[PDB]
């Protein structure tokens, strides 16, 4: 999903 | 028979140190207490026919049938409810046999104690034993249907809480190695070790398993790409996105002997391993098409599983699918029945192998081989009943760990490192594991993160391997600790004060120190939680905390009696004193019994550790004969014969002598400091503060701290107002002092009284006594005040008024006038701003001693007078 | 809870 | 720092360093990020349970499996000022932050009902993001949603055009801030505040155009790294250690980051594994922070190498012979020696 | 998924 | 060494020391006057030793440690002349007179006033630092038959770890 | 010489  | 109360104990306790898992039931024998079996016709025959196995129960008689030698000569349902609960658990496979019955309270109330394996199953068996036992003293039997359903519920309760076999394997080895473990509140995780040394596991994943490695291992295209770029042999193959290109793909792959798989990964479904013809490829395709690696060259050989744990090989096993052979000229259905009777085959994990099941999938596998159930096999012909190997479907596993070639060992270890996984299962296809894969034309088919273990710890052929040992060795490397130091402090009076000082001393070494007290839970002076935080639930907060290096825990009898200790064992166990407080509660009526509760701490100290005992206390010094640990002593009298005998055998003791707190180590004396220069002690005038300081200093010393550290710690420690409110708060108001304290049992009134006796000032006034919830010890208090104070005014008419009105004050007046009826014995009753405000009735340098119901008010009112 |  | 790097052939990974000293990264995940920690951080119920059992302040709330029990849940939670979320996690969708009335709870519910944490007490304060890298605090920033203010007696549509011309606003990552976009969701957010596009604001009144903060939607980020109280620093570091994550973003709701959370009645709302960095390296107010330096320091600790020795042999004649001898000599020290020649590639 |  | 102190002996040297003070054996002393019978202190000649370990000023502690390090000696006795050990030497105008390698201990382990000190413990702690062994593993093999064969095999196995292994047998004494 |  990345950069939460 | 009624059940009034149930307790579940989890850890060393009053009833047993070793029997950590116990249920204590408070059973009210409204009936039957008056009828010792002989008075209950039929209650022998009914019991033995319902539960015929109750011959294996022994009681005082050391005999098989020792239980049944009685019963007819009753035990007033002690023993019978106890033995029935234990047997009901045995009948469903849970093994527990410890138990005891003791009468308490008024006649007819008993404490029934029995061992459990599973917590809910244990409580269930207790309730069921009572119903069974009460039916048999009403009628002569118990219907079988009401017995079988209870046994079914116990089997389910004990199934639902079971750990899976891969976790049982790791946990069992952890116990062998003395590594403590706990279950966590989320995601089925298990914690191993305490404080800063803790590790977590979940099945076959651990705190050392990285996410990038695990995700790559689940990506079949990704895995293949990474390994072939490292020079590692993998199958040749391609991609078709559900177009009828099967006939083209074989041109790149190598012709017809190919493998067709669902493109995605959804269990072993839609897979054809050896495609021989075009139309077979289409049928395989139509099944592959069901899901979201589709034409691979087929390689010949056996399916081998290799287990690697820390970049190092642990075990190798060969897997074979369920099959039958031409064991004479018999048919396949006959051969299946012949071998499916093998005693090593059965359901679940109760066997090594399992049963062979004929289903439509067995038929499909046999058709491809040219056989069916009525076919007769040629001698030694083998027919497979399944496409792939699995022990759970009736296949076999052969240990081949010692037959693997050195070059193959090197390659397998390199594969795990390239894909980044610590614990890995590698699937290898080869005809001969004893030859290099490049010579046998073998391939590596799959890399599996977090593999299972049944095939390596319970193989059908070959020797079992201890797989867990290599796992625990990476988590807890040789030479490293799995525990942090635990210093447990108990006794009737002085625990909180001793606990804060000891934590303060350790803190001077720069470590993170966590501790629990009756005021709050702290870590390095930050408050984590407030309120009474003694007991096993709070000890758990500190032990689970990833930052804590040292744990100092005050331990109360409420926690021990209600649920056991939270830690199993410790390094230092300090017992400060035994006194008659809390008697009558928790079924403890005498001082000799109270001593058995306090001794629990001394008896759980590790043999390499120490127990610290008070040599001036005859119940505490006596605990020395139960302790398996080393014993150190402290005292306020250097000539105490115990101390002298002990140091002459080169033991360690701490004594107060010549104005100094000193440690006697064999023949040498180490002086730490002067009592008058240690601020917690009121100028050396409070002997009870000195004794608490000796205990803290000795515990720090025996556990390895240097004397200079101890000196620094005692000198800078404070117990001022609002840090330790209600505990010796002395207020300076011009040429006048007032002391706020909060005694409970009589020892605290005597300890304060000695401070007052040393006050070389003017009048000694006291403005109070006990509340309404004390037992008949009001006279004793009055007797204590009578010889300590020359101004005694009674205010015992508090706001809570637990009993009536001023009767408590009237009893105090009776007591004080009994010993010395010459101290202006006024009773004022009010204690808000009436007696605790009347301080101007005392001359310069006199002392006013306050024993408020509420400390918060006492220390608020004293500030209205503008103290220094 | 109370533990004392 | 002179650390060599390479792209790998799978899953967008990057390799840092050579041989035995290599590390791998992917975006904000690294070779030091454990799987148990990352999975726990993605489980909202699991995270809350683990943190409250450690004495860490979290929001009060409950569960409703799409039954009309909203009116009962508020009895345990604390009345009407509540938060209603989709039960599952599918982006910022179907969420009402401040429910004031029964019928609002139902509308929130009907949207929550679209997915597979449903009534939480609402806490007041600003949304702060805390970045922790190796059990140690690196940066703190305050996030505010896109908004306009009563900068004179102008209307909202006028105020949007006035501020959306700011030179620091634009598309992508070519600017610090981005453009404010009026859409049906801006209208819905303004209606709840009692405003619309032609409304004139009172001086210094603020109107929000979005429910949540995000730089990518036109909000702002303010560096507050040097204003955080020592006790709050201690608590944030303890949270990352309890949930087992090296690089973590912690979402905190508080009215004042300079006071202890227990005094301001603040809470920890979420723990995010593998957080992004734009808000800390390119804030709209305050000074930029070098976030990468603390990451490379854990992967390649001070004093350690990132490279292995390389001995390169060339010339017209004699290379293969020289190469095999030199590899043979190093091998006598017990090290793993790899080499390449015209015949083959070998390791030991 | 476990025990792969 | 059967006592703490020893006997005072009058000799020609006691007479010489007393003459310099204006006294002799038949002289009567004024109340609390002190007369010395020897020029220098020594327990073996009848003098006394008082423990003052806890009265030494932090700056003086620092200086004494620096002196031992400058002259390069581990165990050292330093002779200091001062009117007050509780004040810095620069304020009392004190001096360091002598540094003695390999000093004796009677005056510190058996003082006439003050508490005895365990002087040996700090010595053994430097020779055998905490956490380190003072012994090597010993494997002893006995029995009526088979000792020599068992001994050679066991030594051979340990040797595969790269350690120096010594052993004794009925044939010879060997090391590696 | 010893014991200096
Ligand atoms: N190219 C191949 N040549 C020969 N055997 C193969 C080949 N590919 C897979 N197999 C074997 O066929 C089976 C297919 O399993 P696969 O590798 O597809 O893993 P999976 O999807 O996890 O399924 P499973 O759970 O049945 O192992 C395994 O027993 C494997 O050893
Ligand atoms: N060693 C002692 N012997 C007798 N009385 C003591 C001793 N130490 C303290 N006291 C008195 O008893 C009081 C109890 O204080 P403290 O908080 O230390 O008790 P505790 O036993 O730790 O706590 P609790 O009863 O709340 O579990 C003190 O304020 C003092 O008056
Ligand atoms: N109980 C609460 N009280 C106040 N604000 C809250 C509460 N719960 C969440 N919020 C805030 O509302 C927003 C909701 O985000 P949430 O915590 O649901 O995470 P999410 O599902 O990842 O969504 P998003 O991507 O929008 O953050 C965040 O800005 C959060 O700070
Ligand atoms: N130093 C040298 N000078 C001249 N000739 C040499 C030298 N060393 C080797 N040779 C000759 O040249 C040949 C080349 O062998 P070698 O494999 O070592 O060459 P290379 O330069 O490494 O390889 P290539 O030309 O295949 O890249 C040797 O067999 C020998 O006959
Ligand atoms: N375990 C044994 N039990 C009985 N006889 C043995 C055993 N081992 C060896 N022997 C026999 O006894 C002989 C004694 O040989 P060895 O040198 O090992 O004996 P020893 O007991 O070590 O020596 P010694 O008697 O010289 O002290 C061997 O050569 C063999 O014949
Ligand atoms: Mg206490
Ligand atoms: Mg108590
Ligand atoms: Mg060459
Ligand atoms: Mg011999």
């Amino acid at each position: 999903d990345d950069d939460d | 028979m009624k059940i009034l109360k149930t307790l579940t104990l989890r850890g060393p306790n009053y009833w047993s140190i070793r029997r950590k898992k116990l249920i204590v039931m408070r059973l009210d024998l409204e009936d039957l207490a008056e009828r010792p079996s002989n008075s209950i016709p039929g209650f022998y025959e009914g019991l033995i026919k319902v539960l015929p196995s109750l011959v294996e129960h022994f009681c005082s008689p050391g005999y098989q049938g020792g239980f049944l030698e009685r019963v007819k000569e009753g035990t007033y349902m002690g023993h019978i409810v106890e033995h029935v609960a234990l047997e009901l658990q045995e009948l469903v496979g849970m093994t527990a046999g410890f138990g005891r019955t003791r009468e308490t309270s008024t006649p007819g109330v008993y404490n029934v104690v029995y061992e459990y394996v599973d917590e809910q199953a244990g409580r269930y068996a207790g309730r069921a034993a009572v119903r069974l036992c009460r039916s048999l003293v009403d009628t002569g039997d118990y219907p079988r249907l009401e017995l079988e359903k209870d046994l079914e519920d116990l089997r389910d309760l004990g199934a639902n809480s079971a750990l899976g076999p891969s976790t049982e394997t790791i946990v069992t080895e952890a116990e062998a190695r003395k590594i403590p473990w706990m279950l966590l509140s989320a995601r089925a995780m298990v914690q191993l070790g305490y404080g800063v040394y803790q590790q977590r596991i979940q099945a076959t994943l651990s705190s050392h398993s990285g996410i990038l490695g695990v995700e790559l291992a689940c990506d079949k295209e990704g895995t293949k790409t990474i390994l072939q770029d490292a020079g590692i042999p993998v199958p040749r193959g391609t991609t078709i996105q559900y177009f009828d290109d099967l006939e083209e793909a074989i041109n790149d792959v190598g012709g017809y002997p190919v493998v067709i798989k669902p493109l995605d990964g959804n269990h072993g479904r839609g897979i054809t391993i050896n495609v021989r013809h075009w139309q077979e490829a289409i049928a395989a395709y139509d099944l592959a098409a069901e899901e979201s690696i589709i034409v691979e060259r087929y390689y010949e050989g056996s399916d081998h599983r290799v287990l690697v744990v820390n970049g190092k090989l642990v075990a190798v096993a060969e897997r074979i699918p369920a099959h039958v052979t031409g064991d004479g000229s018999s048919t396949i259905s006959e051969l299946i029945e012949k071998t499916n009777q093998d005693p090593n085959r059965g359901d679940g994990h109760d066997n090594i192998l399992t049963k062979i099941v004929v289903n439509k999938t067995a038929i499909d596998v046999m058709e491809r081989q040219g056989y069916n159930l009525d076919s007769v096999l040629p001698k030694d012909e083998v027919v497979y009943l399944r496409a792939t190997a699995n022990l759970s479907t009736g296949g076999i596993a052969i240990d081949r760990t010692d037959d693997i070639h050195p070059e193959n060992i090197w390659l397998m270890e390199r594969v795990a490192k390239v894909i980044g996984l610590d614990i890995a299962g590698i699937d290898v296809v080869t005809s001969d594991i004893s030859k290099p894969l490049r010579e046998t034309n073998g391939v590596i088919v799959e890399v599996n993160a977090a593999p299972g273990f049944r095939m390596h710890v319970a193989p059908s052929q070959g020797l079992p391997r201890n797989v867990a040992a290599p796992v625990l060795d990476m988590l807890f490397p040789p030479g490293t600790p799995s525990r942090i130091p635990i210093l447990a402090v108990t006794g009737t009076n002085g625990k909180t004060t001793t606990t804060r000082l000891l934590a303060h001393i350790y803190r001077q070494t720069g470590k993170t120190v966590g501790y629990t007290s009756t005021d709050a839970i702290y870590i390095n002076e930050y408050c984590v939680e407030k309120g009474d935080n003694t007991g096993p639930q709070s000890a758990g907060v500190i032990l689970r905390d990833p930052t804590v290096e040292v744990a100092v825990l005050e331990t109360a009898r409420g926690g021990i009696l209600r649920a056991g200790l939270a830690f199993d064992s410790c390094d230092v166990g300090v017992v400060l004193n035994v006194a008659a407080d809390h008697l009558g509660l928790g079924d403890i009526d005498t001082i000799e019994q109270m001593a058995k509760v306090k001794s629990v701490i001394a008896e759980v100290v590790d043999p390499s550790g120490y127990a610290v005992l008070n040599a001036d206390d005859p119940l505490v010094a006596a605990m020395a004969d139960k302790v398996k640990a080393k014993v150190a002593y402290f005292s306020m009298n250097p000539d105490n014969p115990i101390i002298q005998a002990h140091v002459r055998r080169n033991g360690i003791a701490a004594v107060y002598e010549s104005g100094y707190l000193s440690i006697l180590e064999g023949s040498w004396t180490l002086r730490v400091e002067q009592a008058k220069l240690i601020p917690m002690t009121m100028g050396g005038m409070a002997p009870f503060m000195i004794a608490n300081a000796l205990a803290a200093c000795l515990a720090a010393f025996v556990n390895g701290l240097d004397v200079e550290v101890i000196r620094q710690g005692v000198r800078t420690f404070t117990t001022s107002a609002e840090q330790t409110p209600g505990r010796m708060n002395l207020f300076n108001l011009g040429q006048h002092h007032a002391l706020v304290d909060y005694a409970h049992n009589p020892a605290g009134y005597r300890a304060v009284g000695d401070f007052v006796k040393n006050w070389q000032g003017q009048r000694f006034g006291v403005v109070g006594g006990p509340g309404d919830r004390r037992d008949s010890d009001l006279i004793e208090l009055g007797q204590i005040a009578a010889q300590v104070f020359d101004r005694i005014i009674v205010k015992e008419d508090d706001d809570k008024r637990g009993r009536s009105e001023g009767e408590t004050a009237d009893l105090i007046v009776k007591g004080i006038l009994q010993e010395n009826p010459g101290a202006s014995y006024e009773v004022i009753l009010d204690e808000t701003i009436a007696l605790n405000k009347a301080l101007d009735q005392v001359e310069e340098k006199g002392l006013v001693v306050v024993f408020p119901e509420s400390v918060t008010r006492a220390i608020d009112l004293i500030k209205v007078r503008n103290p220094i | 809870d109370d533990d004392n």
